[PDB]
């Protein structure tokens, strides 16, 4: 599905798809395995960001829960297109930083 | 190009023939109305839905055909479509947050905390954030429907059927432009079913009607508004007398109001 | 006409087998159809609180009130003929054997059986079972199949506890209120029970009438007609059905053990 | 919190009085209000065959059962003892002077005590009884009373027929099945039932049921709340209740005569 | 003049304060439609305006004396000025279409059962169901069991009579009865109150509309006149727009932090 | 309310009111009292009837049902102008003669 590398120095690399299967494990290898290490500054660009679900959105939402428990700030970028369409709803636009 | 294709679909409910070789084209990314009570239109959306086993023909959603499937693949086919039926269809056990979450607990197994984003994200969606916390009988008529629009929206789907915008203005309006928004904004197929004639059309891309067993015409609303079809003209306008008959069978007038 | 009549009961005729095994179909892939994804045991708990610990003051009352009728009766009966210290095992043999599981069953056909079928056939006209099925949810399996097993596990419990609740409400009024010698009533109750005979004779007499009891009572909830009629009559088909299914069963079950 | 639960549980305790009384006034305007316009005998007689004679099957085929149950039990404990001639006393006294009218008043809450609260309980929600006031037939007199009539007269005497169905089928498995001595039945039956209390007896225990059970079964329907839900709500506090109301009823109606 | 008048109306309903004050005057001949949010006593109001609930403290002046003030035997006399059709009809169930339409005939009036049934007949052809006469009201379907009950009502010709949710559940079923409501009024000169939140139908029958909100009376008018009012919560209502002064939102904590604590 | 009179040669007369309470008695005086004296061409004319409802619609139904029974033919003159909405609203217009 996707996958998620290039961590301790912010830059945070994503792969195509986040949809409902991909979730926990992307969760997973990001939220303690990534986010631990991570200095700060963190950058996290959708670029290779082919298709994506709402699923996709709680998965960065869920990347910000814990760099703010972590106190590092961090900021996403290279939103794809579908991800901004659930983005453009509730909650999702401001809230995101970009 | 299609979501929804009805290929020679024709339903039999205890030889009652309900369908007779019928042939719906769901284009995808419109707002597809099929208005039509005896159309039995709540029906049909069963069949599209594959929660009723059509007698002969079959249903091409989104790609193949459902009721030649596996079950564990139909059920892997679920997820494609929610359903937002009229009253909310809300499971009263659960409160509204687990309502909401009930189709991510089902097909997914994600963490506890994951899942309460996308049910609060999902509830703010629709504007009812702020209940996630009552259960479905503490909530008014109008604001139960959206919570269950909710619900459907959950998992992304990406075709989602409304039977029956219904005996509600305001609260109607919401509804109207949700069902748009989540349209234009998500590209999810909807395929509103109401009889609400006005309002279908006002959201509605392509509209069919169905009749007596049978697809009585369809087209964009405009097209179908003056179709000359003595039945579609009947039912797209008030005109309360026509091909459908404002009387009953009585006798006669002259002969049992004296005899 | 009486051809039409005739027409219209052999049609209610044969629709009542038609029914009688759809309902065994239905029963079949609720018990051991598959395991859908939204199963556990957390519903059969939550079943089991609103089957069985919902009905648990009517049957307690009901039991309490029952045996001090058992014995404030029996007592009345038995002190022209002399048994009078033989009045505990009356009311522990006629709560126990036979009147215990009755009862249990029509005041669980009556409260679980008409709560449980207006619950469940409530759920088919507001479109809850429908809206599962389109989720991927086997409504037989998600919501049938926990109150078959609640049903099951419950009604032979709150039988269980009638008959004591009713055997010690017969104490309570043969001891405290007639005057009876006391220990002689649990003592000439427990050397003439016959354990085999009449604890698990009437617990197998609960078991069958409660399962029958629970699963016409969650059948005509999930084949009533979806309308408020068509479920307020189905809570009564299903109280009149398991009030009949449980006496005439009883009498199959007491025809088989004395 | 534990100061929100018990103030719940104060409401409704409170509450439960207030519609204990509420339930009072209904029967007052209902029994003796007013005459209306649209009153008179044919809805009595409408009633009577929805309450009683559709409930004639159910109480019928349950006293048949009750009865050979009774006899084929009662044979085998009373054996053990020696008497056996009266079996046909012994299961006579107890469906006549107790079980006969609570059996009755179970089944007669069961089917007739929710086919009634539900039948005017779904005339609320469709606004059937708001639409009477409207043309001004007080439905109180117009559907309540007739109601509450067709129970007071027609729970006697299905309890008058289930106790002589259920004496009848004791002896049809007494004597033809069990192979008892034929007349002594009857015989040993009749020295010893001394009316005035037994059969007089069951039947005001019976007339006492039905006031109690066709009254709540009545109120509970006409003040549910209008909803598909509500409807089915209380025709299940209508079958608990009124199975509470003959049960602890009886307890209260067979300490004033044993 | 006016048919029905609420000279300083208002209702409770368990300490909830239904209405109050609310002074609504029903123009007669005219067809008049009240309506307002699902939840705001538009079939409470009803019930007061037909004396079949008892207001807490105010007057309704019907077709000149006022209701609450009368003798039951009067008020019953009275009864016969208006009818009333519910949604979902409330047709009685035990009566067949024939004896459900002549039942308000054989309660006000003793007249003989043939002239009885001529009346009930006319009736049911007003409204088309005329051939099923013979029915029970589960036997129609939920359009036409509506028709019967209107004709139920316009039995014993009220001069006033009452709609609530008259046009819920549609199309053509729908046109047949918004046809009628208007011809039942300029045919026979009764007032009709039309009550139900559906605008569109409704406005294009009313002529006086009147909005019900949170316990007050939000404004009325012909239905122009209040298109355009420029009252936050009624232009709210008469059009779409699903934020105003009524929340689109629920109350709850800013989102920003709602998932994120 | 209202009253019935000069029979026998058609020409019936009606009076007043013809309302739910007027009714019956009307139709009894009218309809075995009044129509079996009658012989024929029987023409009645609601000159003098200010108001009436439906019951009065019925009325003059019920006037025909006998004189059809009767054999001899009636029509109906001087329709009164509340009586005429009402028809209209039903399709015994064109029964009415
Ligand atoms: C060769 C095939 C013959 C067919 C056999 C079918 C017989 C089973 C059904 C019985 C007839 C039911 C008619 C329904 C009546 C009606 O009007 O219908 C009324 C109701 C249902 O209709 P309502 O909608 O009116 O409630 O029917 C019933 O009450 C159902 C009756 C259930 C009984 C079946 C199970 C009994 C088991 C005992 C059998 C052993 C007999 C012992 C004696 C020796
Ligand atoms: C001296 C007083 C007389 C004693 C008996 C009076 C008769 C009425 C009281 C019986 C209980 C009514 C419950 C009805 C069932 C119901 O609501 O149905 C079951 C309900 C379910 O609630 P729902 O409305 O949410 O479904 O359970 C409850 O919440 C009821 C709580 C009441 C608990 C009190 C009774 C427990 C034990 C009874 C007394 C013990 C006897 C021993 C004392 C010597
Ligand atoms: C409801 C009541 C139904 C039966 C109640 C009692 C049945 C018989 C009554 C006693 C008759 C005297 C017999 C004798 O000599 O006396 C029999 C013995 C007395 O034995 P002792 O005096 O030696 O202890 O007591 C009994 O009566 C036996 C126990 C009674 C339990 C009844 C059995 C279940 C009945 C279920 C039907 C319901
Ligand atoms: C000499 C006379 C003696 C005759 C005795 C006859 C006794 C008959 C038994 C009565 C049972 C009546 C059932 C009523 C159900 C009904 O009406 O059945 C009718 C209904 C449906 O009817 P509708 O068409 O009205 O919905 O059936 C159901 O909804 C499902 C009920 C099925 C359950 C049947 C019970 C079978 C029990 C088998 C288990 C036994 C285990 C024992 C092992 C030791
Ligand atoms: C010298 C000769 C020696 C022989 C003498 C002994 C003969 C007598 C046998 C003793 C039997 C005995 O004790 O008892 C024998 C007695 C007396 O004979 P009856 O059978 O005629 O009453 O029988 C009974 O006990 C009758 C049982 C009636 C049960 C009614 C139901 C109880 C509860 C009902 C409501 C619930
Ligand atoms: C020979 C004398 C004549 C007898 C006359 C009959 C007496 C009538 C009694 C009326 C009963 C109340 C009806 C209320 C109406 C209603 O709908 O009542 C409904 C309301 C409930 O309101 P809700 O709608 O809020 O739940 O009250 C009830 O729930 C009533 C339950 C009745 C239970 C009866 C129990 C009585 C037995 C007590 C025995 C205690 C003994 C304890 C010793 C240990
Ligand atoms: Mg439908
Ligand atoms: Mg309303």
């Amino acid at each position: 599905q996707a996958s998620l590398r290039e961590g301790a120095a912010g830059e945070l690399q994503l792969a195509g798809v986040l949809d409902y299967s991909s979730g926990p494990a992307l969760r997973e290898q990001g939220g303690r395995l990534i986010r631990a290490s991570q200095a700060a500054e963190l950058v996290v660009d959708c670029s290779a960001v082919e298709r994506s679900s709402s699923v996709g959105i709680s998965l960065l939402l869920a990347f910000i829960r814990d760099a703010r428990k972590a106190g590092k700030v961090l900021s996403v970028r290279a939103l794809p297109d579908d991800m901004r369409e659930i983005a453009k709803v509730s909650s999702l636009l401001e809230i995101l930083p970009l | 190009a299609y979501a929804v294709e009805l290929k020679g679909l024709t339903f039999k409910r205890g030889s009652r023939a309900i369908f007779d070789n019928i042939d719906v084209r769901i284009p995808r990314g419109k707002v597809t109305g099929i208005m039509g009570s005896g159309c039995g239109k709540t029906t049909l959306l069963r069949l599209i839905a594959s929660q009723l086993r059509p007698s002969k023909g079959e249903v091409w959603v989104n790609g193949q055909n459902l009721p030649q499937l596996s079950r564990g693949d139909l059920f892997d086919m679920r997820k494609q479509f929610g359903v937002l039926f009229q009253s909310g269809a809300l499971f009263t056990d659960l409160d509204v947050f687990e309502n909401v979450a009930f189709p991510l607990r089902v097909h997914t197994q994600l963490p506890e905390e994951m899942i309460r984003d996308i049910v609060l994200m999902k509830l703010q969606a629709v504007g009812l954030r702020g209940a996630v916390e009552l259960m479905p009988d503490e909530l008014s008529g109008g604001m139960k429907r959206r919570v269950a629009l909710a619900r459907a929206i959950a998992l992304d789907p990406q075709i989602l059927l409304y039977d029956e915008f219904v005996g509600q203005p305001i609260a109607m309006g919401v509804l109207v432009r949700l069902i748009r928004l989540l349209n234009d904004a998500l590209g999810i197929t909807s395929i509103v079913v109401s009889h609400d004639l006005a309002e279908t059309a006002s959201i509605a891309d392509y509209i069919y009607i169905v009749g007596d067993g049978r697809v009585l015409g369809h087209g964009t609303p405009d097209v179908l508004k003056e179709t000359d079809d003595p039945r579609i003209r009947q039912f797209v306008k008030g005109i309360p007398d026509g091909p459908v008959p404002f009387h009953y069978p009585a006798r006669d007038y002259r002969a049992d109001l004296l005899g | 006409s009486p051809l039409e009549r005739i027409r219209l009961f052999g049609r209610a005729g044969l629709d009542v087998v038609a029914a009688l095994g759809r309902s065994t179909l239905f029963l079949g892939h609720a018990l051991l159809g598959r395991r859908t994804p939204g199963t556990g045991l957390h519903l059969l708990v939550k079943q089991l609180y609103s089957v069985g610990v919902l009905s648990l003051a009517i049957i307690v009352v009901s039991g309490l009130f029952i045996g001090m009728v058992l014995a404030l009766q029996g007592y009345n009966i038995l002190i022209s003929y002399g048994s009078e210290q033989a009045v505990g095992q009356m009311v522990a043999l006629t709560l126990l054997r036979e009147l215990g599981p009755v009862v249990t069953g029509l005041l669980f056909a009556g409260r679980a059986g008409s709560a449980l079928t207006a619950e469940i056939g409530n759920m088919k006209a507001t479109e809850q079972l429908s809206s599962l099925e389109m989720i991927g949810v086997d409504p037989l399996k998600y919501i049938v199949a926990p109150r078959l097993w609640a049903g099951f596990i419950s009604m032979p419990l709150l039988a269980a506890i009638f008959s004591v609740v009713g055997i010690w409400g017969g104490a309570m009024v043969a001891v405290d209120w007639l005057g009876v010698y006391e220990g002689s009533f649990w003592a000439n109750m427990q050397n003439s029970v016959q354990f085999t005979e009449d604890v698990l004779n009437g617990v197998i007499k609960s078991i069958v009438f409660a399962f029958v009891v629970t699963w016409i009572a969650v059948y005509q909830g999930y084949d009533c007609e979806p309308t408020s009629e068509g479920i307020s009559r189905a809570t009564t088909r299903t109280v009149v059905y398991a009030s009949l299914a449980v006496l005439g069963l009883d009498f199959i079950l007491t025809a088989l053990m004395f």
